[PDB]
């Protein structure tokens, strides 16, 4: 039954000057760990979810966040990057690589994993560069924007477990992120 | 100097001088004396435009005090050999020549400011030398004349009798009475 201030409390031990973006955290965690723990057979019928987008100065402090909440959080994290990312399944990475990542953290547990965390570093790598729309294909940048639509409001994605043990399996697990939250 | 503005478009921001902007929109300027280089240049603009549309009108605003006639003549059968409309403004002034470009216009697309000016006169020239290439020169500028008053006539709908005493001399014609001399068909007072 962790609440804001004591949450806010270890992780004021670790991160200083920092006062506006420690509540914002709280409230998520504490609200997230709420929304899950409702069996939501009541009159709150599909419960928002409020996701984060930490901006912040050079070397102030934000990928430091989420490495220490991950040690104080029960449920599985992850931290990957959308520089490897590039969209209509070019040879860089696809966006499912997001989510068997989490596995790795998790165990391979799809009930567990769903609860998760997840967090994503240097996204304005792929922001336009202040232009209009382009006149052609932008695998890094607009197209990658374009992909993760879908994937933060809540759909189920194809992931191999464990990679696939071999071609016996030549299935994919879906994998539910409706209720997952995105930093 | 001239200067320089920005047109957005759908790719991105283009830098265009304020002439080149307007020339996009089927729109050329005829400023000063008329000669060779000015008139050579607005030929090229016509044919330009008139591959790029065929079927839009073109708008040509005249402020110069006349200048050489066969520099302008050039100009006037390309306004009539070209498909589109070429409608025509009057802008300070319009002198012999510029008036011939005034009327060339397409009937019914000529206008003239409320304070503009028109004046027209006889050709001008001259030559030295022996009495036998004098009368040549004379014969030739002769039928100039003659020729520029039966267009005149064409687009004004007059008589040649008409434009041939209004013409021995310098007349100047204010905007009202040009629009009553068929030279014009209306005035652009105020914008609707
Ligand atoms: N408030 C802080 N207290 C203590 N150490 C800090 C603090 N802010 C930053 N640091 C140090 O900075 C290191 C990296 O911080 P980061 O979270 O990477 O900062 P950053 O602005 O996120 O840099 P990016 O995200 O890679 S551009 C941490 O491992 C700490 O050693």
């Amino acid at each position: 039954l962790p609440t804001p201030h004591e949450i806010r409390n270890h992780l004021d031990d670790y991160v200083i000057g920092q006062e506006q973006a420690k509540k914002v955290l709280a409230v998520a965690v504490y609200n997230h760990y709420k929304r899950l723990r409702n069996g939501d057979t009541s009159n709150g019928v599909e419960l928002g979810k409020s996701n984060i987008l930490l901006i912040g100065p050079t070397g102030s402090g934000k990928t430091l966040l989420a490495e220490t909440l991950a040690r104080l959080l029960d449920v599985p994290f992850t931290m990957a990057d959308a520089t490897t990312l590039t969209e209509a399944g070019y040879v860089g990475e696809d966006v499912e690589n997001i989510i068997q990542k989490l596995l790795q953290k998790s165990d391979y547990d799809v009930q567990k994993a769903q609860r998760g965390i997840v967090y994503i570093d240097q996204i304005d790598k792929i922001s336009r560069k202040s232009d209009n729309p382009s006149i052609t294909r932008d695998v890094s940048g607009e197209g990658v924007q374009q992909a993760l639509l879908k994937l933060i409001e809540g759909t189920v994605a194809a992931v191999p477990p464990q990679g696939g043990r071999k071609h016996p399996q030549q299935e994919f697990l879906q994998v539910d992120t409706s209720k997952i939250l995105f930093i | 100097l001239v200067p320089m503005v920005i047109e957005q478009t759908s790719r991105g921001e283009r830098s265009f001088d304020i002439y080149s902007r307007l020339l996009k929109e089927r729109v050329i300027f005829l400023t000063g004396q008329v000669e060779d280089h000015m008139a050579n240049l607005i030929v090229a603009q016509m044919l330009f435009l008139e591959a790029e549309n065929p079927e839009k009108d073109i708008y040509l605003y005249i402020n110069s005090p006349g200048g050489v006639i066969t520099a302008g003549m050039s100009i006037y059968d390309t306004m009539q050999f070209i498909k589109p409309d070429v409608s025509t403004i009057c802008m300070g002034q319009a002198a012999s020549m510029g008036a011939f470009l005034l009327t060339a216009g397409a009937k019914g697309k000529r206008f003239c400011l409320p304070n503009s000016r028109v004046m027209i006169h006889q050709p001008l020239g001259g030559y030295q030398g022996q009495a036998t290439d004098i009368e040549i020169h004379a014969r030739e500028i002769l039928k100039v004349k003659g020729r520029m008053n039966e267009l005149m006539a064409l687009h004004t709908g007059q008589s040649l009798e008409q434009i041939e005493r209004d013409t021995e001399r310098d007349r100047f014609l204010s905007a009202p009475e040009a629009v009553e001399y068929g030279l014009v068909d209306s005035i652009l007072t105020h914008r609707n």
